[PDB]
């Protein structure tokens, strides 16, 4: 329990700038922010220091968190669920192997829920051992009714396709729809989404309405090429960030807002069934700060 | 010369573009500094101290893996959620298995959902057995008796997944602990993921002192990460990196080779 923002600025002084302020960089460097936001978060509070317009250590510490808050404001859209208007809407959870998108998924269902929302899930990683009995378990724990594939050939965009025909004659508020873990480094595997977001949508105008990306917090740099790929490829309309209760700050989902404009949604803080928490900006600067 | 604290510098914002540990990063720096001072052509003489060091960092030449001489050896998986331990369990059984060594799985993640079925599964696609125990039979015993039923069974290599945990869990980790108490492993191998960031020297160092650790496989290598959560490994446990994965396929288990890890780092 040693707060290392709080007890370095405490050393502050005007002439103690550049010696805080390197410790201060080391700080952020250690916090996944990486090397290129580290340097203007930095040289700009080196500059407001030194035209006398912060004047202590949590002057300091306060504008440090101001920096980080307008990077992450800068997106196009909101950071609220934003569902349709057309019965269901659809919601693709995506990323890489590992991430955290079927827990993600459970723990969102649980939250529509007990909203009142009817939740359909569909369970579209059919490649990798036991995804569908996972995503079973998840829909019995949540009280969601689930679509299966029946065979070991079938194909992700015809399990979903599927689902999101059952969720609409049967009035369904919400398709949920998971996916297998892939690289977005792998062309076949990155094309396969291509083909689950079109099946979708001709079946419901609009569909998907939200394309989650799920970002391992423990992950450093390569956030940033994940993003890049997921969202040049499909779409992506928001974030998940996963595995934050860790010793991982996930400081680099600073910069993929700060280039893409995709907004943080969600975060993952554990995992049972009610953690996933919307995403507030105010409340993850404060944490990953102290 | 000192016009190379120039590039040294340099060097620095690479080796944190590839999520090296800062200081695994600082101890690189001066390290090669100092043998840049002593050495005394300069351009190419400088990318070669710097390639060696990441080399010599990383163990040099391949670790094999290290069997018992007289009974089955036990492996022990352990490491964050979602790094593949579960994957690389039947991965490792399917590379020992070519060896002509006969293998066992033990499934001993019961909190994950569907995760003992997962293991099943894997276990009949390389044809390795997988025990596993009824509900409410703890990991630290599911191990006793899964080791009972390997040297009851003439096997030549026992391999147990463990769900995954946060090292700062200590519950979870204590239970690590018993887990390996009891298997009494002959290796110990923390699982790593190549995208993981700076906590990975951090990482190693609490799994290594809370647990013990012999080794390490590194997973995810087919990714485009360039991998610098490898260099804290050897660097601030004393164990090498053994194994690398590049894949989901059974077959993509691979020896870890210092040399070509330094080239992906500096790449
Ligand atoms: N400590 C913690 N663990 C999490 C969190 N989110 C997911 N996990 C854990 O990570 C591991 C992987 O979760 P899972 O939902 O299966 O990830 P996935 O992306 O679906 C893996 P695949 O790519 O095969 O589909 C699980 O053990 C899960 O409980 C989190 O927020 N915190
Ligand atoms: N592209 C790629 N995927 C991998 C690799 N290794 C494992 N995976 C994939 O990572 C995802 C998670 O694998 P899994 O074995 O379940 O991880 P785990 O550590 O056991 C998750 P938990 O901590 O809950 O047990 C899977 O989808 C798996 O196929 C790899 O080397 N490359
Ligand atoms: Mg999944
Ligand atoms: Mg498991």
């Amino acid at each position: 329990h040693h707060h290392v923002i709080d007890e370095l600025l405490l050393f502050w002084n005007l002439a103690e700038t550049d010696r805080v302020l390197d410790e201060l960089e080391e700080a952020l460097l250690v916090s996944d922010f990486g090397p290129k936001i580290t340097v203007r978060i930095v040289e700009r509070l080196r500059e407001d220091i030194m035209s006398g317009k912060l004047k202590s250590g949590s002057e300091i510490k306060d504008a440090l968190k101001e920096s980080v808050l307008e990077m992450l404001a800068k997106k196009n859209s909101k950071t609220e669920l934003q569902l349709g208007f057309r019965k269901p809407a659809v919601i693709m959870i995506v990323g890489v192997n590992g991430g955290g998108k079927t827990t993600s998924l459970g723990k969102l269902a649980h939250r529509l829920k007990n909203e009142g929302t009817k939740v359909l899930m569909a369970a579209g990683d059919t490649f990798r051992a036991a995804a569908s009995d996972q995503l079973e378990i998840w829909a019995e724990r949540t009280g969601c009714e689930i679509v299966v594939a029946e065979g070991d050939k079938a194909k992700a965009a015809t399990v979903l396709s599927k689902a999101v025909k059952r969720g609409k004659e049967e009035g369904y508020d919400v398709v949920l729809c998971d996916t297998s873990g892939r690289l977005h480094t792998n062309y076949s595997l990155m094309e396969e989404l291509i083909a689950c977001k079109k099946a979708v949508g001709k079946i419901v105008s609009g569909a998907p309405n939200e394309i989650l990306l799920v970002l391992d917090g423990n992950t450093g740099l390569n956030m940033l090429p994940q993003a890049r790929e997921f969202n040049e490829v499909v779409g992506i309309t928001g974030l998940i960030l996963t595995k934050l209760d860790g010793s991982a700050r996930g400081g680099c989902v600073v910069s993929v807002v700060e280039e893409l404009g995709i907004p943080v949604k969600f975060i993952g803080v554990g995992e049972a069934v009610e953690d996933l928490q919307p995403f507030d900006p105010e409340a993850f600067v404060n944490a990953i700060f102290s | 010369k000192d016009n190379i604290a120039e590039p040294m510098r340099d060097i620095r914002r690479a080796l944190l573009e590839a999520d090296v540990s800062l200081p695994v990063v600082r101890r690189f720096v001066q390290s090669v500094s100092d043998q840049a001072v002593g050495m005394g052509k300069p351009d190419q003489q400088l990318v070669k101290i710097v390639h060696d060091e990441l080399v010599k960092l990383m163990g040099g030449e391949v670790s094999e893996l290290q069997f018992a001489k007289s009974g089955p050896t036990v492996i022990l998986l352990a490491g964050l959620q979602g790094v593949g331990k579960t994957t690389v369990c039947a991965k490792l059984a399917c590379y020992l298995k070519k060896q002509g060594k006969s293998c066992m799985l033990i499934a001993g993640d019961v909190y994950r959902p569907a995760a003992i079925d997962q293991l099943v599964i894997l276990g009949e696609q390389v044809g390795v057995p997988v025990y596993t125990a009824g509900t409410d039979v703890k990991p630290a015993d599911i191990a006793k008796q899964g080791l009972k039923e390997a040297k009851k069974n003439n096997v030549d290599v026992v391999i147990m997944d463990t769900a995954g945990r946060l090292q700062i869990d200590k519950g979870m980790m204590d239970e690590l602990k018993d887990v390996k108490k009891f298997l009494n492993p002959t290796e110990v191998l923390l699982v790593v993921d190549a995208m993981t960031g700076q906590e990975a020297a951090a990482l190693v160092t609490t799994f290594n002192v809370e647990i013990g650790i012999t080794g390490a496989i590194l997973t995810k290598l087919d990714g485009d990460s360039r991998g610098g959560a490898a260099l804290s490994v050897k660097e601030v446990s004393g164990k090498p990196i053994k194994l690398v994965g590049r894949g989901e396929r059974m077959e993509d288990l691979e020896p870890f080779y210092p040399d070509r890890m330094a080239g992906r780092i500096l790449g």
